[PDB]
């Protein structure tokens, strides 16, 4: 089932100077309630209510689409593959729990590469497989 | 009793029986306006490449920077301040939906309307009940369009003593073309019944309310003399709106008299129709020249 | 239920790139995905994946009475059907007006431009001939259906074999593979479909484009042009309003691919031709991809099929018999008996008279 | 059979660049809000179509940018040799009216009636020869008859391909002889082309011939198709003042 | 400009079915005259070939005179044809495709004074029919209506003759134009063309031999081979006593003539050869010693009836090219040439005749008729190339 | 003459194309190089 | 075929097109008699309301469902006629057909005229009527039994209605029949069926074609048929007695 | 729909012998039938009763004798509606109307003596004549029923039926021979083709030919089928309410004096455009 925003869940938000937000775009955003007994909802900003980034995010990037293993293996403290994947091309990630990830890097290939390269990181284990296939990509 | 059978006449084209020829600008779809510097499209046009193109067929009307085209056959469009005549085809919780021969449905809202009792008594959620009780489906009024909504939508609001649901008498719908806009769209004719012209197509007749919102049912018998009087009006509208004429007070009113010496029931044939309309072109011709 | 929603970055982001004449997958403007072909193990049976598109051919044959009027030739069905696995909006009885479409390119192009031979299809006239019926089915959608399902539809018509008749005097006779071997049949030619999308009004295209690409674009322009130098249809569709100088270059373009296309469908056929006639292994079977996780291979088992008696034998004989009371039918009048507790009276009469 | 002799003259005695005789009408019908009457040779079609009103059924399948063309196709039983009757489920009509859709969805400019419906309805009362252009021209003339604005005049026309020459407005008896028939949809002021339409076979060197043939043939439909329209206008003119 | 009618047409289907189509046609001002006294060049500018004018006449068949004397107007002696293209359309829908191919390549030759008329497509020669009608009459109507035109745009300068065979045009048509006959051929040649008594020989030749001609099509009525019969009148018949039944062949030198039955049986005649082949069983009568031929007099026979019924499989050929150009393009029926003398030819559809002209193919037989001089049949498999040993 | 201009204008892309390399890369990511 | 159902031979001529025996002779009788009927009110347990009509040779079932969701300030009726394949001469397409639709509609103009649906806004009554034989006139029990199914469940209306039906001799000399069979219609020119209420003495729907044509016949016709709706009334009415005092009693 | 206060006003109207056109309870609306308007087939109407428009057209074909009689030939009826009258009749939608003038149509037209049966068969079971009635609705404006039941009795006194002399004869050529020639044909003697007349009922009061307004305010009606003679063939009740014995009585009597009137005047109009042949021209849909 689809969420529910509410106009003055963005900052500073009121009836009258409600934010700007259109049909068909992505916002970056944390739940408060997701029991089996309702459609799920969403706030915005923050717990105390300062945005740390979040609201409506991105304009030169690109949305693909990963498995969640992906994700649950980018998302650990002991995982160094953003920090490799960054030497070659520098980047900013914003990951998605729902299977979701927007890139940005410089240049179009460079964006191309990221997004095509990132979704089969779950597999090729590192070592006698990473650093191989790194320097093929180099060009 | 006869059944009279007739036989099909072929129709004579470019209507030399009176012989004009035009001093307008006319133009098609697809057709290169003037091109000047600077010009506003009007409705009707469009542009291409440094171009006015035409999009309708009509005559082109400027006033001092517009190039506009008129096309004869649209449909209703609503303006500020505009009688119209509607039915209602939808009663929803808290509005109506009124078919007015525009390209939308017009919304009739529970806040603007004249409830039964005239006066200030109250206002809360109990009218919302049997507000679906005595507004119910296809059942005539006559409002006042209040706003335009931001998709060609037009509400319309009934905040008078003059406007109201309508009682006996008949409904002849034309064009929403061939009423002349006026600043008196109510008329009181002296011949035995009244008319309302609204400017949305839809003309009701109906007799005079005697002496003096739709609280009076006044469901009795009329009078016999009164019939025949709106019967000659209904089958004069047919006829002024059918060839050209554009409706107004006086051009009943002339066709109507133009009308007393022979029946109300033999005014069908394609010939009596024509020597009623020349009689009442000369008249006007000769009042109004 | 319905497809994800198309957002206003991805948009922005296709349209930045085809300005830049760059795209996603990186494959230049005038390429083709990559093509693969399997083949089953009875006659007429494919499986192409173009990209990461996939359609399944099967033809079958089978043998009628030829209508009245064209006693001498055989008629030929075709039905397209759309699998609700080919995306989630497909749905049975939900999407026919992309069905029409299909069926009509395929079949005006399979159909008109005389390439199998009907003529020879026959046994007598006025009497039983053959009827053969093409089947396809789309399994995975990743845009540009209609490329996939001719090649598709090509192989596994070039892959059929008839059964055979043996006619002399006014006698008739049906074989089998193992009284007289399948025979071919006859092609004249071999009519390719290729498709262009046009982007921001005809000022770009791009060939074999995908799905993410389709929804990003104007309209569509197919162009079935057998082998040699010669075209047998074309249909403009969708939004696009087209020039003159284009058409020509789309011509160019279909006849430059349809021969890189043909070449490959060749080498497969007589590849697999090859393989059929050494002797070796062939199948559905013999094509899972083995330096893959995803397959494992077992020879058979006998697993033990040593104490099914014993088990059996002591089941029936562990268990309670049938028992002993036995019913009595009752007799109304001849035509109706009831058994069970019965009723009380002989019958009802005057109960409430 | 002979299709074209060696002097040069069809089976009915027109040349190969040379269309049939056309006789149009506007303004049939009273009840609808538009009508049109055409009979191009000897093929009678006609057309009704219904203004922009509210969405049949109320269903949430409203377009939220432009209006909705809903155009249908029926053909009478007699239409021809045979009586050959078929039910409203035919495939030929859904395409042929899908096809009108597609090319009156694209020279209407529809992004002026926000949630609303266009209703077309084409009636052939007698088919010999090209249908397709003879309902396309008459569901133009009566969605002019509608007063529906539009970025020009669509007009279509086919063509063909006989013994290295090209034709003009074939016949039932010319395309039903296995020739590279063709048609399109064309705009007169851009030349641009709305649809287009082959079958059979046709070597590429010919395309641009036949191609061109047919464009121009339909740019001489324009020509007589706009001295009607120009009437009409002229005789409401006439009639109003 | 043009003139629109229309004209409907009969057309019977081979499965009895006809129908009421109907179809179209349009009139021009400006019929070109292919003549060189036509008093206005521009409007047609005569772009073909044309005419000198030596000579003495003009001489048009109405329909028939080139429906079968057709073979006479060759002789390059002979000037001054113009034919009607209502006569090559009788003729094409009349005679096959034969005699029409030689009219047109006769037409489309440099030799001859031979030029074609658009009668039908000129707008006051054309004249629809009236109550109580045929196709002879309208004919002659619209062929004299079409010499007057012809006569009145020349401005009565060259004497038209019409030439007819039909007596009644002579008697009422030729009295009410002066400059114009309606006389018959032999007529026609007597008074202008003596030194031609080749054609005179020529034409007695083929007016003799056409007297026969209704006598023979007369005497031939509706049926063409011995209708078949049952099987129990065959077993009675072998029983009783009158019928032998055996092998039958034929000769190759001469292959429609020496038939021959196996207890030999001369068979003379197709009409007596009753639709069968070779290798087949047929049970036959004996006939009157008075009707025995000469090889002296042996007992020929006659077939009634097949018991048991042997075919196989041939090899044939296609036509040649210029005898398919004018086949159409889509010539449905066509006719196979095999290749032992012992066999006939056999009538089949196919639609590919004009690419397998270099090809032997294979054929088979499923049903011979009568309404045919031959048996039907049907396409089966190709064969090799004509020229290379395989 | 007309046919080689256009030759060299519409093949396939010759040997190392990016194409290539991410299907090389998506296949040695799904490989098996334990067995 | 049909891709719901079992599929079967494709053609199947009857053998009554080959039945060797001649059409044998009705014969005769009184054309002032009625076939005795019998009528039963809720038979069936698991519908609202149901009645069984069965009267010589014919065989008729109608059950009435309750009203359900979905002139409103008025409640529709929907209706359903089918007739069992097994009854006449030949068999019947189970699809349907167009004799199926014509007599539903002509039972749906003749049982609305009863009920009063100004007091079920925005609701619907569905009536199902099957025809297990066809031993005569059916028109009439189609209507006669609808109408009990109606009264036994508990819907209100104004009154019942009671059918006939008549036809028309072929002799030199015709007269109008009552309550005909099969033996005495498929011989007949003509057929009139009436539905009559017979307290407020209004005729409810009227049905009839033929090769009569002198209005003289078709009073009487029609009055006959309204005498025989006022003599089937009692039988109708102990039957709803009885049914109202077995439900009544079964508490 | 129309108000309540509208019904109320028409059906006193009604009750006074004043109506909104201005004609009586019995008046009659005028109609410009006409003949010979479409090529292909053998026979054309066109009924304009108002804003109706209907268009029809008979097709006369062989076929095979039915297997109860052999020497006969029958009728099939399809009442087409177009989609173009009306926007609900869109696609599906039209069927239900259409099949209930067919199965009308068909009650009116199944008896022995509706125009003739022995004429339509040649050979007794091996050929006959079929006749196909092809009725195609353009618009709607109320009394649907005369309107297309006078176009097909205009349409059936306009068929052909081209003559064929074709010997049986297995030793003659029994396969279908015509006559040969384009205009020899045989009339259909139609003179006593039937007519369906409506009689609308308002308050106590009987109308004829109802406008759409005025049949919205009826609450019954019944059909009468009769011939030029005065005869009845079908007689069908429609309508949501009860009429009442009596009314049957005192409506019969207006249904046979219009029936009379209605068929004299048409035999009269139509020999009268008979009269005068190929002249007049032919104008329709131009």
């Amino acid at each position: 089932e689809p969420a529910s925003l509410s106009y003055l869940s963005f900052e500073g938000a009121t009836k009258r100077n409600r934010p700007n937000v259109q049909v068909g775009d992505l916002i970056y955003g944390q739940f408060v309630v997701a029991n089996k007994d309702m459609e799920p909802e969403m706030v915005c900003i923050d717990s105390c209510g300062r945005a740390n980034g979040m609201g409506v995010i991105g304009q030169d990037g690109l949305l693909f689409k990963v498995t969640l293993g992906l994700i649950r293996k980018l998302l650990a403290p002991d995982c160094e593959i953003i920090q490799e994947v960054g030497k070659l091309h520098p980047l900013e990630i914003v990951f998605g729990m729902n299977g979701r990830i927007w890139v940005k890097a410089k240049t179009i290939q460079q964006t191309l590469i990221l997004a095509n390269i990132l979704e089969a990181c779950e597999h090729m284990t590192s070592d006698q497989r990473k650093q191989i296939f790194s320097r093929l990509a180099e060009s | 009793m006869a059944m009279e059978m007739r036989l099909p006449v072929a129709r004579k084209p470019l209507s030399e029986r009176l012989g004009r020829d035009t001093k307008k600008h006319l133009v098609v779809p697809g057709d290169t306006i003037t091109t000047d510097t600077g010009f506003m499209r009007g409705h009707g046009t469009y542009m291409g490449e440094e171009k006015l193109i035409a999009s309708v067929a009509g005559s082109v009307e400027r006033v001092n920077k517009l190039i506009c085209v008129k096309a004869l056959k649209t449909r209703y469009i609503g303006e500020v301040g505009d009688i119209v005549v509607g039915r209602i085809t939808e009663v929803q919780q808290k509005r109506w939906k009124v078919e007015t021969n525009s390209r939308l449905d017009s919304v009739l809202l529970l806040s603007s309307m004249n409830l039964p009792g005239g006066e200030l008594r109250r206002r809360s959620a109990e009218d919302e009940l049997a507000m679906r009780g005595f507004l119910q489906e296809g059942d005539l009024i006559s409002a006042e369009v209040q706003a335009v909504f931001s998709d060609g939508a037009v509400s319309l609001h009934t905040r008078s003593l003059k406007y109201g649901k309508l009682g006996q008498g008949v409904l002849v719908q034309v064009s929403p073309s061939l009423v002349k806009r006026q600043k008196t769209h109510f008329h009181d004719l002296p011949c035995g019944a009244s008319v309302i012209l609204g400017n949305n197509g839809f003309i009701w007749i109906y007799p005079t309310p005697e002496h003096k919102g739709g609280f009076i049912a006044n469901l009795e018998p009329v009078s016999l003399a009164d019939r025949e009087v709106i019967s000659r009006l209904r089958n004069c509208i047919i006829s002024l709106v059918t060839q050209r004429m554009m409706l107004y007070d006086t051009s009943i009113l002339y066709c109507y008299e133009a009308s007393l010496p022979h029946q109300i029931k033999d005014i069908l044939k394609p010939e009596i129709m024509e020597e009623i309309v020349m009689e009442t072109r000369q008249r006007l011709l000769e009042q109004e020249g | 239920m319905k497809e994800t929603p198309l957002s206003n970055c991805e948009r922005r982001f296709l349209l930045r790139a085809i300005e830049e004449k760059k795209r996603l997958d990186g494959r230049q403007t005038y390429d083709y995905r990559n093509i693969r072909i399997s083949f089953g193990t009875d006659y007429g049976c494919c499986i192409v994946e173009l990209g990461k598109t996939r359609v399944l051919g099967q033809v079958s044959c089978e043998l009628v009475s030829p209508k009245l009027n064209r006693a001498t030739e055989g008629i030929l069905f075709f039905n397209l059907e759309l699998s609700q696995m080919a995306a989630p909006a497909f749905e049975p009885g939900r999407q026919s007006d992309l069905l029409v479409k299909l069926n009509r390119l395929m079949e005006r192009c399979l159909r008109n431009s005389k390439c199998i031979d009907t003529e020879s299809l026959c046994v007598v006239a006025g009497e039983k001939v053959w009827q053969i019926r093409v089947d396809l089915h789309l399994l995975n959608h990743d845009g540009n259906i209609i490329d996939a399902a001719s090649i598709a539809a090509i192989v596994a018509l070039c892959h059929f074999r008839r059964p055979d008749v043996s006619v002399q005097g006014d006698e008739v006779t049906l074989y089998t593979p193992e009284e007289r071997d399948p025979v071919p049949l006859s092609i004249h030619h071999m009519p390719i479909c290729v498709s262009f999308a046009f982007f921001q009004q005809g000022t770009y295209l791009l060939v074999d484009p995908n799905e993410r690409e389709e929804r990003v674009m104007d309209g569509l322009l197919v162009i079935a042009m057998n082998k040699h130098r010669e075209i047998c249809t074309i249909q403009s569709s969708g939004g696009i309003m087209l020039l003159k100088d284009q058409v020509l270059r789309c011509s160019k373009i279909a006849g430059v691919k349809v021969a890189e296309i043909t070449e490959l469908i060749l080498k497969a056929l007589e590849n697999d031709q090859k393989v059929r006639k050494e002797g070796g292994k062939f199948g559905f079977a013999e094509s899972i991809a083995n330096q893959r996780i995803t397959a494992f291979k077992m020879e058979k088992a006998p697993i033990d099929t040593s104490d099914v008696e014993e088990k059996a034998e002591e089941i029936i004989a562990e268990a309670e018999p049938p028992s002993e009371v036995v019913s009595t039918p009752v007799l109304w009048t001849p035509g109706t008996a009831q058994i069970g507790e019965g009723v009380e009276n002989s019958w009802g009469d005057l109960e409430d008279s | 059979l002979e299709l074209l002799s060696d002097q040069g003259y069809r089976v009915d005695g027109r040349r190969a660049g040379e269309l049939r005789k056309i006789q149009a009408r506007m303004g049939v019908f009273a009840q609808a809000d538009g009508s049109a009457y055409i009979e191009q040779g000897n093929t009678k079609a006609l057309a009704v179509v219904y203004g922009p009103h509210e969405i049949r059924g109320s269903r949430a399948r409203a377009l939220p940018d432009r209006a909705l063309v809903n155009c249908q196709y029926s053909s009478a039983t007699f239409s021809t040799g045979e009586r050959k009757r078929r039910p409203h489920g035919d495939r030929k009509s859904c395409e042929m009216g899908l096809q009108l859709r597609q090319t009156f969805e694209a020279a209407i400019l529809t992004q002026l009636h926000p949630r609303s419906q266009i209703d077309i309805y084409v009636q052939v009362l007698q088919a010999d020869g090209g249908t397709y252009a003879a309902c396309v021209n008459a569901a133009t003339l009566a969605v002019l008859d509608a007063g529906i604005p539009m970025r020009d005049f669509v007009c279509a026309c086919s063509a063909g391909f006989v013994d290295g020459t090209a034709l003009a407005d074939l016949s039932h008896v010319e395309e039903a002889a296995g020739g590279p028939q063709l048609a399109l949809a064309l705009l007169p002021a851009s030349g641009q082309i709305a649809l287009l339409e082959m079958d059979a076979r046709l070597h590429e060197d010919h395309l641009e011939r036949v191609l061109e043939a047919a464009a121009q043939a339909a740019r001489d439909v324009h020509t007589l198709l706009d001295r009607v329209v120009r009437q009409h206008v002229r005789e409401a003119s006439i009639l109003l003042g | 400009m043009l003139q629109k009618r229309e004209k409907v047409l009969l057309l019977r289907t081979f499965q009895g079915r006809t129908l009421r189509i109907v179809r179209e046609h349009y009139l021009r001002p400006c019929v070109p005259c292919h003549s060189p006294l036509c008093p206005q060049p521009a409007a047609c500018s005569h772009d073909g070939k044309l005419l000198s004018s030596d000579v003495t006449h003009y001489v048009i068949p109405d329909w028939k005179v080139v429906q079968d004397y057709l073979e006479i107007l060759e002789f390059p002696e002979l000037k001054g044809i113009i034919f009607m293209q209502t006569a090559c359309q009788a003729v094409q829908h009349q005679r096959g495709r034969r005699q029409y191919n030689k009219l047109r390549n006769l037409l489309k030759d440099a030799r001859h004074d031979c030029i074609l008329f658009a009668n039908e497509f000129q707008q006051c020669c054309y004249l629809p029919r009236e109550r109580g009608e045929s196709m002879e009459k309208w004919q002659t109507r619209s062929i004299y209506n079409a010499a007057v035109w012809y006569y009145h745009h020349c401005q009565d300068r060259m004497p038209i003759v019409m030439v007819t065979e039909d007596e009644e045009a002579i008697q009422q048509y030729g009295s009410e134009t002066e400059g114009v006959f309606v006389i018959t051929f032999k007529n026609y040649l007597d008074n202008f063309w003596p030194d031609l008594k080749a054609a005179h020989e020529l034409c007695d030749s083929i007016l003799q031999s056409r007297r026969e001609r209704e006598n023979e099509s007369q005497e031939s009525h509706g049926k063409e081979y011995p209708e078949h019969l049952p099987l129990e009148v065959l077993e009675a018949g072998i029983k009783s006593g009158r019928y032998i039944q055996g092998i039958l062949n034929v000769n190759k030198h001469r292959a429609q003539i020496e038939a021959f039955v196996r207890l030999d049986i001369l068979i003379h005649g197709m009409k007596a050869r009753n639709r069968s082949i070779h290798g087949d069983v047929v049970v036959v009568e004996l006939l009157p010693k008075n009707e025995w031929k000469g090889r002296e007099p042996m007992p020929t026979g006659r077939v009634v009836g097949i018991l048991q019924k042997n075919w196989r499989d041939y090899v044939v050929t296609f036509p040649s090219k210029e005898e398919v150009q004018s086949q159409g393009k889509n010539a449905q029926k066509i006719l196979v040439t095999p290749w032992d003398y012992r066999i006939p030819k056999i009538r089949i559809s196919t639609q590919q005749a004009e690419t397998l002209q270099d090809f032997r193919v294979v054929v088979r037989i499923d049903s011979w008729e009568s309404t045919s001089v031959y048996p039907n049949g049907h396409f089966v498999r190709v064969l090799g190339r004509i020229g290379d040993l395989e | 003459n007309i046919i080689q201009e256009e030759y060299q204008e519409y093949r396939q892309t010759k040997g190392r194309s990016l194409y290539t390399l991410l299907e090389e890369i998506r296949d040695l990511a799904l490989l098996d190089v334990s067995n | 075929g049909d891709h719901r159902r079992i599929r079967g031979p494709e053609e199947s001529q009857p053998p009554q097109l080959y039945a060797a025996d001649e059409e044998e002779a009705p014969g005769t009788r009184d054309p002032t008699r009625l076939r005795p009927v019998y009528a039963r009110a809720g038979l069936l347990s698991q519908a609202k309301g149901s009645a069984y009509l069965e009267a010589g040779g014919t065989k008729v079932l109608c059950a009435v469902s309750g009203p359900r969701q979905a002139a409103a300030l008025r409640g529709r009726l929907l209706c359903d006629f089918r007739r069992a394949p097994f009854a006449g001469r030949r068999r019947r397409a189970p699809p349907g057909g167009c004799e199926e639709r014509e007599l539903a509609l002509a039972l749906q103009e003749a049982l609305e005229p009863a009920v009063r649906l100004g007091r079920y806004p925005r609701a619907q009554l569905e009536v199902s009527a099957l025809l297990l034989e066809d031993g005569g006139s059916a028109l009439a029990a189609a209507l006669t039994a609808a109408a009990l199914a109606l009264a036994d469940a508990g819907v209100e209306m104004y009154d019942l209605v009671v059918g006939c039906g008549l036809s028309l001799a072929p002799g030199p000399a015709p007269t109008w029949l009552l309550d005909p069979t099969r033996l005495e219609e498929e011989r007949a020119a003509a057929g009139l069926t009436v539905a009559l209420m017979p307290v407020l003495n209004q005729v409810a729907g009227l049905l009839g074609s033929g090769e009569g044509g002198l209005t003289e016949s078709w009073a009487e016709a029609v009055r006959l048929g309204l005498e025989g709706c006022q003599r089937l009334y009692p039988v109708l009415q102990q039957s709803l007695v009885r049914a109202a005092r077995r439900r009544g009693a079964a508490a | 729909t129309l108000s309540e206060a509208e019904k109320v006003y028409i059906v006193h109207g009604v009750q006074e012998d004043l109506r909104v056109d201005g004609r009586g309870c019995e008046d009659y609306r005028c109609v410009e039938v006409e003949t010979d308007v479409v090529s292909n087939t053998s026979g054309s109407a066109r009924v304009k009763l108002g804003h109706t428009d209907i268009l029809v057209g008979v097709k006369a074909e062989m076929g095979t004798p039915k297997l109860e009689k052999p020497n006969e030939g029958y009728l099939e009826f399809f009442v087409d509606c177009s989609a173009s009258a009306t926007p609900e009749f869109e696609g599906r939608g039209g069927d239900d109307l259409g099949t209930e003038i067919a199965n009308t149509l068909y009650r009116i037209f199944n008896n022995k003596s509706s125009v003739d049966l022995k004429t339509l068969c040649i050979s007794p079971r091996e050929h006959c004549w079929v006749l196909y009635v092809d009725v195609l609705l353009l618009e709607c404006g109320g009394n649907l029923f005369d309107a297309i039941s006078i176009a097909v009795k205009a349409a059936l006194f306009n068929t052909r039926i081209p003559r064929v002399r074709v010997l049986e004869d297995e030793e003659g050529s029994k396969d279908i021979e015509l006559s040969d020639d384009p205009y020899d044909c045989i009339r259909l003697s139609v003179e006593n083709v039937p007519c369906i007349v409506t009689l609308c009922k308002i308050g106590y009061r009987h109308v004829v030919d109802a406008t759409l307004q005025e049949e919205a305010c009826s609450l019954a009606s019944l059909l009468v089928s009769v011939t030029s003679k005065g005869v009845v063939t079908c007689m069908r009740k429609v309508g949501k309410g009860s009429l009442d014995p009596e009314s049957i009585f005192e409506m019969m009597e207006t249904g046979k004096r219009v029936g009379k009137v209605l068929h004299a005047s048409l035999q009269s109009v139509v020999h009268k455009e008979e009269s005068l042949g190929p002249k007049r021209q032919k104008v329709g849909f131009l």
